[PDB]
């Protein structure tokens, strides 16, 4: 996953779920990177998928 | 050589075709990642490109020629089969092909389409945050007489918390959640005091680039069931207010729970546009 253009706030709205080291499910790489940017980088990537 | 989509039959379009209300002359603007308009199951009248270096009528992302084809794709011997297929498509692109955008990108396409006369306006987008901005584009929109809808969101459920995103959150958004071909509410669904209506987010198949066709999931997919689902209802009445279209889709919905979690239900378009 690559972050480095965000913040982009507006993202689609598909479906394509991220699990997060906060046991959160983002639903997809937008919204995660978008909350990675907002956590202040302490949001990291567990896996890809539903957690 | 023709599949009719589930969602078709679900939100039960089908029954509205065959009274030959189809959305014609009904202009319906998909804001997101531009559409394929050489694609052979669309047809693409309009529109206006708010990402530098990109086209309208073109979409390396593919969502929104997806998005688009659940409202719109061609009555034909091939692809697929949208819920308002007679209707006059804009691509409207507001966000770029990795399917990410600012919220003054989202601004500039709903202004467009407050000026150019649209009647419908799809977001199958969202962010987690609201701007001013944003809320005045949709409250003009929708004030100005067009039918503004939106996905509700992807965040899913977690005890009592709010997890519709914007514009979806606004009063003049309808903010559509995803079931899928059971009629059962999707995990990823937002959920909220907000959450109007339900439509097929599960599974959902349509065009994609290029000349070719995709199932995906989520909020998105369900946002332009409804979008057509209002062009569908605008063709048979066309002197309807954006209000009495919107409250004859919640109204004559399909209850299926609690409204934090559905809303008032599935859509149902034969009922709502007796
Ligand atoms: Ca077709």
């Amino acid at each position: 996953v690559d972050c480095s253009e965000y913040p982009k706030p507006a993202c689609t709205l598909e479906y394509r779920p991220l699990c997060g080291s906060d046991n959160k499910t983002y639903g997809n790489k937008c919204n995660f990177c978008n909350a990675v940017v907002e956590s202040n980088g302490t949001l990291t990537l567990s896996h890809f998928g539903k957690c | 050589a023709q599949t009719v989509p589930y969602g078709i039959p679900l939100i039960k379009a089908d029954k509205v075709q065959a009274q030959g209300f189809k959305g014609a002359n009904v202009k319906v603007a998909v804001l997101d990642t531009g559409i394929q308009a050489s694609h052979p199951d669309l047809n693409v009248v309009g529109g206006a490109s708010f990402v530098a270096g990109e086209a309208y009528n073109t979409d390396g992302n593919g969502h929104g020629t997806h998005v688009a084809g659940t409202v719109a794709a061609l009555d034909n011997t091939t692809g697929v089969l949208g819920v308002a297929p007679s209707v006059s498509l804009y691509a409207v692109k507001v966000l770029n092909s990795s399917g990410s955008g600012s919220y003054s990108g989202i601004v500039s396409g709903i202004e467009w389409a407050t000026t150019n006369g649209m009647d419908v306006i799809n977001m199958s987008l969202g962010g987690a945050s609201g701007s001013t901005a944003m809320k005045q584009a949709v409250d003009n929109a929708y004030a100005r007489g067009v039918v503004v809808v939106a996905a509700a969101g992807n965040s899913g459920n977690s005890g009592s918390t709010n997890t519709i995103g914007y514009p979806a959150k606004y009063d003049s958004v309808i903010a559509v959640g995803a079931v899928d071909s059971n009629s059962n509410r999707a995990s990823f669904s937002s959920v909220g005091a907000e959450l109007e209506v339900m439509a097929p987010g599960a599974g959902v198949y349509s065009t994609y680039p290029t000349n070719t066709y995709a199932t995906l999931n989520g909020t998105s997919m369900a946002s332009p069931h409804v979008a057509g689902a209002a062009a569908l209802i605008l063709s048979k009445h066309p002197n309807l207010s954006a209000s009495q279209v919107r409250n004859r889709l919640s109204s004559t919905a399909t209850y299926l729970g609690s409204s934090f979690y559905y809303g008032k239900g599935l859509i149902n378009v034969e009922a709502a546009a007796q």
